[PDB]
């Protein structure tokens, strides 16, 4: 699994792999890591599938039912912090690395990081999962304040193809997905349309 | 044990074969294992046996009370909510793995389904120790909205793959089709498994096992 | 009518514990003495019958090798916290390898006070007060003491202290006659001699119980003989 | 209006016309309580509570009638004292574990009907007793604005502008309705709160009393605090005076 | 018989003599405290609510007094009678929604929800310990095949689904002049429905209403999602009705 | 907080009477009639669906609901009692095949049901339930038809009519019918008996009706009750 | 005679009776003052004998070293309040190291106290607590009453004929901040003493005082360490 | 391993309108036998039995709650239990206990008490139901059960040739196992009657 979330102005930019694998097999080619938490909250899956899906099931049920109850729109803070709670408080029992992000009138355009271990930080641009491990120097320097939204799309796209070349567990299909006050814009980059890096010959 | 789904045109296509082992020692020749969940619904099971009979019986239970109190057919987002959830309470300890599919009035519907309780929604699916055979076979010569025959044919020769290299498998294959207006419970689709025959008479006539103590008692 | 046990009255007293109180009024007399040399409790054991094994009454008990207590009201509500007091005692003893006080294991005792209720309780709690009067009779550090205890919970420290029916009058016959340099023979004289005014039947060896605590001997039940000594010097 | 034959005795227990007396009976006990009202203006909230003075024994500042539920929450009460401080601890709670919960401080309108549920939780039974309090929770935010909330014993919440409770309600709210706190600041609003206060004060009826005062507005960044001695007196000062008229 | 009483069967929830619940007909009286009333009409296309909103002072934040709440976004639902069982009402039927999604993964039917407070409100129906709510509950929303849905529940745990209905003080009018009508056969379409729902309380109470005076929310087939009209879009539908 | 009240509210009178459940009796012998009969190859239920205006939609709420496929139920009395009844029911039919695999015989269910309304005529802190129902089912070949009353106890019928004016619909049951009738003939008696009390025009939209035949459960369409209520087909 | 018997029960005035009624408990008890000057905090207490050969009531109970209260009323509600108090400051000192404050103490009392007189079956506390503490903020005397209320006193009498020493108490409170230990403890035993008729007064038998302050942990005097107190008080005539 | 602790074999075998149930007689503890006459087959009713083997304590107790819950049955509803149902009742109460199971694996053989229709089935410790037409084994010699039963059995057999049958099945297969026999026991039974016989076996 790779994920990755960049912070813009406007909003944020999600992508992720798509390969689920139980060993050196592939159960699933073709996953969705790209979860809507709400309608401009959505977040990113790492670890066990089943405690992601349980835990991202519970937290859209909690702040469904509380931007009900406040009549708002939810801030992405709170679904991060709803995370933060259920990974942190049974962080012995379950297997998460998971991303937060989106939209919110509040506070703009947010992305933060919930690891293994329960902890919560807002960053600029996050990555997680066993392929991030490859694209820490990649993205440490290509990163730079002040990209647009199709900037920081390609730049996702860019690190992604790079991992999934690199990690076995990594592969497949890239999911993308930006969020801002306009909306959520999905789109999927396969086969061709994934960025090619010149491979070493002589 | 070989379970496999797709999905086309007009709705779904399940494949399970029949065999059921002890060990590495076949118990049933004809084993079923594809079970009811609701009338438009129907679970492929492989894993612990009764894990998949008691968690199918269970969910089939609680979706029939659930439609008799809606007066609705069910959906398959159900079913597939119900068994997460109860898989997932369970973390692994209830060795269910399943293929579930249906019609529902959103369409047809394919999830595969894990015991620890993660899901997969995908156009084909398969679980069990023949499940790489299957998924070649789907990998090789699935298509998009083929016809009903098309992938009856398809799934019962991914089965076909499984029960002859999968040493878990073998026996007959079961198809089931699932379409917005018609359910095909074939059992089974063809079984190209035979036990050749008796070569010889081993019949033991009477009298030839001695006996040391009888009692007959009359019933009614 | 019927209101909650734990109802106050305009008053502003519990009437539970105010008819406990009420019911300790016919509950045999009980006499007793603090003194420097010891202390002293004498009680009337009511017999009904010269078919009553008379030595089957006992409303005097030992708590301890240095503290007894005497009864009055209803006896089998006063063995509870007999038995309370007992292993109260038993426990400071394992806890701390020291003797309990006369006042802490009254105040023990007196813990148990309004401990009754209806609503918000366990299904093991009591649903009424403990209608019955004691007098804790003991020795410790702080010499000779004795110690009065009510339904209310309100226990103090007395002198010389009669409970029961004929209380009021056995209270003033006993303020006529008590002084803090009583001897331990003048103390038991005393009370057996209120005891016979008071009581409607002729005292004798085999109609009361008398028992003594002084700083050099255990707690003592006296026994008929030793009775007869006594009642001999009318 | 006035039915008394065992249909007022339980809270569980409607009376043959489609009423909770208890309720009633409960909220009968704020009426019998001194005065206390609430005014929201443009850049905050402000709190006055006419506190009477049982014994010249009792030390300045006993028996305060306002709170802090939040550091951006305040409450002022009427009505029995005890259970208004037992409701206050309930807001504080609510009020923490919000923060704990979800990271931020707890939007005003969220805590009133999370408070005022738990108030409508003892309208319903016959093992519990209505809250013989009203009360008023004030606060102030950049994101949300001023906000004034009041909550009755049935377990009612509603925003105001401006509001009152206790024996001198409707007067005070005649003399309230006066103002144009739309467009005053909290530190115009203070003095007219003390005046309203001194105006619907009994002093034949009722003896000495002394005045609390309440801030919590962009003056203070969001802080429910008390008002200085200072403000208290100047706002004092001008009651009396304006008293004199 | 005819009246009779026997024991507690006028404080708690037991039978009387022949067989009546006196505390739910006290509950339904209840109801009328509020000294409102609410109209819910079933368009073709849509699904409408009105009700009265009386603010009698200035002091009140109007945009914090309201009968109309969002249950899910594309349910909504009006609340008749005691207020504050009324807000516990609303907020049990919001629990029990996203319960619902989140243990069946679709979005809850009007019915079942309705079904559902029912059912609760049965209870507190059959248990002594508690009184029933003195509260009404009118839900609207778009069920996937059935269209538009009007439901409502009560005190004494009956629900039903309406073409057309009414609660609170005006209930018996409201539902003669609605019943008197729908008999009549018109496009129910969403102008007729507002209209419709609107001039039953005007009539009923006699108004010609303040768009201040009154809250409309709706649901439509085209927008789904529950929609609480602004007081100007109100007045447009109420200079609508000062014409024929 | 809550918790809740211990003691009986049905109790003793010094008659020997169970006064609340006779109360509760009394409350279903006010409510809508309803009429059950057993007829050799299956069973019919029917009762007065009569609404009370033209707003309220009959086709969202039913009195004839359906327990298993096999088995059916009626009411007379109270309304959201019968619907906790169903409710109930229905689990415990469910209970019951998930610890045998087989569809639960009607008596069984029938017996399991009137348990559960003998508990609230001792249980503590509530009334028994306002409500008498009907149970029809098919089971080992034979048809079925049970009653249960607010007291917990239960009855086989051959035939039998609950609620308003039940004496005389039970009368015209005795006499206007018997054995030997098929399922059509004994719907077409029970729209019969029910017609002996219906004040009004008798609609199809005035009754509903199900049948319990060895093909299971189900509830009459509109259309067939109509060709029925056309006092023939 | 309806509303009388249970404290969930609202009057119909707005009045719950079974409070007022536990507040008279505290009438029932024998008189007992409390003061502060600015740098102690004293309790005074007439004891009270049932007959001459028994002791004198305790009334001054020890809470923790900085904090000492007196009770009137029903002795076991005053018996469980004081343990309640004990376990609490000892909590604090257990987790803080820090001595609790006597306003918190106070509060959490009234938490407590306020409980049963909501819940059906529960009844208020019968008895009333004069609480003397010192803190960070100085010396404290405290109130607490049957209704869980409490106050924050300058000085207070409660329970029988406790008015005149009200009265008293409220005529002398301007010299109070100033005064010495031996005139505090005195202006104590005065409005402790015009709580009596001329016939009876002040003994080393039944008066007991406690005090506590910034050079003193809370301590209670009776019997012969009382003497040095009264032998120095005006033999008030009538 | 446990189910091998006391050994032991139960076989039953399908017939025309007839069936059959058999097990060896052995209850010993691994190797040392303790005695040569322990019941394995219960009646649970007429024309139906069951069959245990595994773990003694496990054979016995099942057997006993078994008994407790069909006496219930039978009282409840006024009928003998239906094969089918007997299963399905013996499954529940096997997975009552699916984190802490008995040592058993059922084989019930019955006659529809209604027909006359032969129903066999055998079961998991944690109770997976398995129907078969011809044969179910039960055993520490499975695989010799298997062995001989795969050739000896035909499909529409008389009730003597369905007993010499399913003698010599479990006489053979026994005799190949450590662990089993010390005697064999066979119930054949029919619509009229049922014929109990104990077969000479070897003892060793």
């Amino acid at each position: 699994t790779t994920i990755m979330a960049v912070q813009f102005d406007g909003g944020v930019v999600l992508g992720a792999d798509s390969r689920t694998t139980t060993g050196s097999y592939i159960a699933n080619r073709v996953t969705d890591k790209l979860t809507p938490i709400h309608d401009r909250i959505f977040c990113c899956r790492s670890g066990s599938a089943a405690d992601t899906q349980a835990v991202a099931d519970a937290v859209t049920y909690q702040l469904g039912f509380h931007s009900i109850e406040l009549n708002e729109p939810p801030l992405v803070h709170t679904a991060a912090s709803l995370f933060k709670e259920m990974c942190y408080r049974y962080r012995e029992d379950l297997m998460a690395g998971i991303i937060i992000a989106g939209w919110d009138p509040q506070e703009g355009g947010q992305v933060y990081s919930v690891p293994m271990g329960g902890m919560m930080v807002r960053q600029s641009f996050a990555i997680g999962g066993s392929g991030s491990s490859y694209i820490y120097g990649y993205v440490d320097a290509t990163y730079r304040e002040g990209m647009t939204k199709e900037e920081c799309l390609q730049f996702t796209a860019n690190a992604l193809a790079l991992a999934m070349e690199r990690d076995g567990s990594s592969g497949g299909v890239i999911r993308l997905a930006a969020i801002a006050e306009s909306g959520v814009e999905r789109q999927v980059l396969l086969g061709d349309q994934i960025p090619k890096f010149a491979v070493a010959t002589l | 044990t070989t379970i496999a789904g797709v999905v086309y045109k007009d709705g779904i296509v399940l494949g399970a074969d029949t065999r059921a082992t002890e060990g590495m020692v076949v118990a049933d020749k004809n084993c079923s294992k594809i079970h009811f969940i609701s009338p438009n619904i129907y679970c492929c099971g492989a894993g612990t046996a009764a894990d998949t009979d008691m968690t199918t019986q269970l969910i089939s239970s609680n979706l029939e009370l659930h439609s008799l109190s809606t007066g609705r057919l069910p959906r398959v987002v159900t079913a597939n909510r119900m068994l997460k959830q109860m898989l997932f309470r369970y973390q692994g300890y209830i060795g269910a793995a399943l293929v579930l599919g249906g019609v529902d009035v959103t369409g047809p519907h394919l999830y595969s389904i894990y015991p620890h309780g993660s899901t997969d929604k995908l156009p084909y699916v398969t679980m069990g120790s023949g499940s790489l055979a299957a998924m070649a076979v789907f990998e090789d010569k699935f298509r998009p909205d083929m016809e009903e025959e098309e992938a009856k044919n398809l799934v019962s020769e991914a089965i076909a793959a499984g029960i002859f290299n999968d040493l878990g498998s073998g026996s007959n294959i079961d198809l089931c089709v699932i379409s917005k207006n018609k359910l095909d419970f074939l059992r089974p689709y063809t079984v190209p498994n035979k036990k050749g025959t008796r070569l010889g008479r081993y019949r033991c006539e009477k009298g030839t096992t001695a006996v040391l103590t009888e009692k007959i008692t009359p019933l009614e | 009518y019927d209101r909650g046990v734990n109802t106050f009255s305009p008053e502003g007293r519990l009437f539970q514990v105010e008819y406990a109180i009420e019911a300790i009024k016919l509950g045999s007399t009980a006499i007793g003495i603090q003194t420097s040399e010891g202390v002293c409790l004498a009680v009337e054991k009511r017999i009904t019958s010269p078919l009553m094994e008379p030595s089957s009454i006992e409303k005097i008990v030992e708590i301890d090798a240095h503290i007894g207590c005497a009864m009055s009201g209803l006896i089998a509500d006063a063995k509870t916290l007999i038995d309370k007091a007992r292993v109260e005692t038993q426990n400071h003893w394992f806890t701390y390898n020291e003797t309990m006080t006369v006042e802490s294991v009254t105040q023990a005792v007196s813990n148990l006070a309004l401990q009754f209720g209806e609503e918000d309780a366990d299904p093991g709690a009591m649903s009424r007060p403990f209608g019955v009067a004691l007098l804790f009779g003991g020795v410790d550090e702080k010499g000779p003491q004795l110690f009065h205890m009510d339904p209310s919970g309100t226990f103090v420290q007395c002198d010389a202290r009669a409970i029961g029916s004929a209380s009021e009058g056995a209270q003033s016959s006993l303020q006529e006659v008590y002084h803090k340099s009583m001897t331990l023979k003048e103390a038991i004289k005393s009370s057996l001699i209120i005891l016979k005014q008071v009581m409607e039947e002729k005292l004798n060896a085999t109609n009361i119980e008398l028992a003594t605590v002084q700083p050099g001997q255990n707690f003592h039940m006296f026994t008929k003989e030793e009775l007869e000594e006594v009642i001999k010097d009318i | 209006s006035s039915i008394g034959t065992g249909y007022d005795l339980s809270a569980s227990t409607f009376s043959p016309d489609g009423r909770v007396f208890q309720v009633e009976y409960a909220m009968k006990a704020v009426e019998n309580s001194s005065t206390a009202i609430g005014i929201r203006c443009k850049d905050g909230v402000v709190f006055g509570v006419e506190k009477l003075v049982l014994s010249k024994l009792y030390e300045e500042g006993s028996n305060k009638r306002l709170f802090n539920v939040d550091r951006h929450v305040g409450m002022a009460v009427a009505g029995l004292l005890a259970d208004a401080r037992s409701l206050a601890d309930i807001a504080r709670e609510e009020a923490s574990n919000f923060r704990s919960n979800f990271g931020y401080n707890i939007p005003l309108k969220h805590l009133a009907d999370r408070v005022a549920m738990y108030v409508h939780a003892y309208t319903l039974y016959s093992a519990v007793r209505p809250f013989g309090c009203s009360f008023m929770l004030g606060s102030y935010s950049v994101n949300d604005g001023a906000q004034l909330y009041m909550i009755d014993p049935s377990g009612v919440s509603y925003g105001y502008w401006g509001c009152a409770i206790g024996k001198a309600r409707q007067a005070a709210k005649t003399e309230i309705e006066k103002l144009q706190m739309k467009e005053m600041t909290c530190r115009d609003i203070v003095k007219e709160v003390a005046k309203i206060i001194y105006i619907v004060h009994d002093e034949v009826k009722d003896k000495a009393f002394e005045l609390e005062l309440s801030w919590v507005g962009e003056l203070t960044n969001g802080r429910h605090e008390i008002v200085p001695k200072d403000i208290r007196e100047e706002a004092e000062k001008y009651a009396k005076e304006s008293l004199k008229e | 018989s005819r009246g009779s009483s026997a024991g507690f069967d006028r404080h708690i929830t037991i039978f009387s003599p022949e067989g009546r619940l006196y505390q739910v007909e006290y509950a339904f009286k209840a109801i009328n405290q509020g000294g409102l009333t609410s109209v819910a009409v079933r368009g073709k296309d849509c699904a409408v609510i009105v009700t009265q909103k009386k603010v009698p002072d200035k002091l009140l934040d109007s945009s914090t007094v309201t009968h109309l709440f969002k249950i899910t976004e594309n349910i909504g639902c009006v609340m008749t009678g005691m207020t504050a069982d009324s807000r516990s009402q609303v907020q049990r039927a919001r629990y029990e929604a996203a319960n619902w999604k989140y243990k069946y993964g679709y979005e809850i039917p009007v019915d079942m929800l309705c079904k559902r407070i029912a059912d609760i409100s049965q209870v507190y129906t059959q248990n002594a310990e508690m009184r029933p709510l003195g509260c009404c509950m009118i839900l609207i929303g778009i069920d996937e095949e059935q269209g538009p849905q009007v439901y409502k529940c009560d005190p004494a745990g009956y629900y039903c689904g309406f073409k057309a209905t009414a609660a609170g003080v005006k209930q018996t009018e409201s539902t003669s002049f609605l019943e008197k009508k729908v008999k009549k056969k018109f496009d129910w379409t969403f102008e007729q429905t507002v209209e419709t729902a609107i001039t039953c309380l005007s009539t009923v109470l006699s108004i010609d209403f303040k768009p201040s005076e009154i809250e409309v929310g709706v649901v439509t087939v085209e927008n789904p999602k529950f929609r609480i009209l602004t007081e100007a879009e109100i007045d447009a539908h109420l200079v609508a009705l000062a014409e024929r | 907080a809550e918790r809740g009240y211990s003691f009986s509210l049905t109790t003793f009178s010094p008659s020997g009477k169970l006064v609340q459940i006779e109360y509760a009796l009394a409350a279903v012998a006010g409510g809508a009639p309803s009429v059950g009969i057993k007829a050799a190859n299956g069973v019919v239920l029917a009762t007065e669906k009569k609404q009370k205006s033209i707003l309220y939609d009959e086709r969202s709420v039913h009195k004839v609901e359906p327990i298993t496929k096999h088995i059916g139920l009626v009411y007379s009395g109270m309304g959201p009692d019968y619907r906790v009844l169903v409710h109930r029911a229905r689990k415990l039919a469910q209970q019951y095949y998930l610890v045998y695999q087989e569809p639960i015989p009607t008596a069984q269910l029938v017996q399991r049901v009137a348990s559960v309304m003998q508990e609230y005529t001792q249980s503590g802190g509530v009334r028994p339930f306002g409500v008498s129902l009907l149970i029809c089912g098919w089971n080992e070949g034979r048809p079925y038809l049970f009653q249960s009353d607010p007291s917990g106890a239960y009855f086989a019928w051959k035939a039998t009519a609950m609620g308003k004016n039940y004496v005389n619909g039970k009368t015209f049951l005795e006499k206007r019918y018997n054995e030997d009738l098929e399922l059509e003939d004994a719907i077409h008696t029970a729209i019969l008996t029910l017609k002996e009390s219906f004040e009004g025009q008798m609609t199809e939209d005035n009754i509903e009706v199900g049948i319990c035949n060895e093909a299971g459960f189900r509830r009459l369409t509109p259309t067939e009750v109509k060709d029925y209520l056309a006092a023939i087909a | 005679n309806q509303y009388d018997n249970d404290v969930t029960v609202w009057s119909p005035q707005g009045r719950i009776h079974q409070i007022e009624y536990a507040m008279e408990a505290v009438k029932q008890g024998s008189a007992t003052v409390g003061l502060k000057s600015k740098t102690h905090a004293v309790l005074v207490a007439l004891k009270r004998a049932q007959s001459e050969l028994a002791a004198h009531q305790k009334k001054i109970l020890h809470v923790d070293n900085h904090i000492g209260i007196s009770i009137a009323g029903l002795t076991a509600d005053a018996r469980l309040l004081c343990n309640f108090m004990r376990q609490e400051c000892l909590d604090s000192r257990f987790v803080f190291d820090r001595p609790l404050p006597v306003s918190r103490l106070v509060s959490l009392i009234g938490s407590k106290t306020q409980i049963p007189t909501q819940r059906y079956g529960r009844r208020p506390y019968g008895v009333g607590l004069l609480i003397a503490g010192y803190d960070d903020m100085g010396p404290h005397i405290f109130q607490t009453c049957p209704s869980a209320n409490y106050f924050d006193c300058r000085a207070m009498s409660i329970g029988a004929r406790s008015q005149s020493a009200r009265t008293y108490l409220e005529r002398h409170m301007s010299e109070f901040m100033e005064c010495n230990l031996n005139e505090l403890v005195k202006h104590g035993l005065r409005a402790l003493r015009e709580t009596l008729p001329a016939e009876q007064d002040l003994t080393t038998k039944n008066v007991s005082i406690g005090i506590v302050g910034k050079d003193l942990e809370f301590t209670i005097y009776d019997d012969d360490d009382v003497s040095p107190f009264l032998e120095g008080l005006e033999e008030r005539p009538q | 391993s446990i189910m091998s602790y006391n050994g032991g074999a139960v076989m039953a075998m399908k017939g025309k309108n007839c069936v059959a149930i058999a097990a060896d007689r052995r209850f010993g503890i691994q190797a040392q036998m303790v005695t040569t006459d322990f019941q394995k087959i219960f009646p649970m009713g007429d024309r139906l039995y069951i069959g245990l083997a595994g773990l003694a304590t496990d054979v016995q107790t099942v057997a006993q709650r078994l008994k407790f819950r069909l006496n219930l049955y039978e009282l409840k509803e006024g009928r003998q239990i239906k094969p089918y149902t007997l299963m399905s009742m013996v499954a529940n109460l096997l997975y009552e206990k699916r984190f802490g199971p008995y040592y058993t694996e059922p084989v019930i053989a019955g006659l529809d008490p209604k027909t006359f229709k032969p129903f066999i089935c055998s079961l998991d410790l944690i109770g997976c139901p398995m129907v078969t037409d011809d044969f179910v084994v039960s055993g520490t010699c499975a695989e010799q059960m298997y062995g001989m039963c795969e050739s000896l059995w035909e499909p529409n057999m008389d009730p003597d040739h369905l007993f010499e049958t399913i003698s010599q099945a479990m006489l053979n297969a026994v005799d190949r196992d450590a662990v089993s026999g010390m005697g064999v026991i066979v119930h054949i039974i029919e619509k009229d009657k049922i014929t109990t016989r104990t077969l000479k076996a070897r003892m060793d």
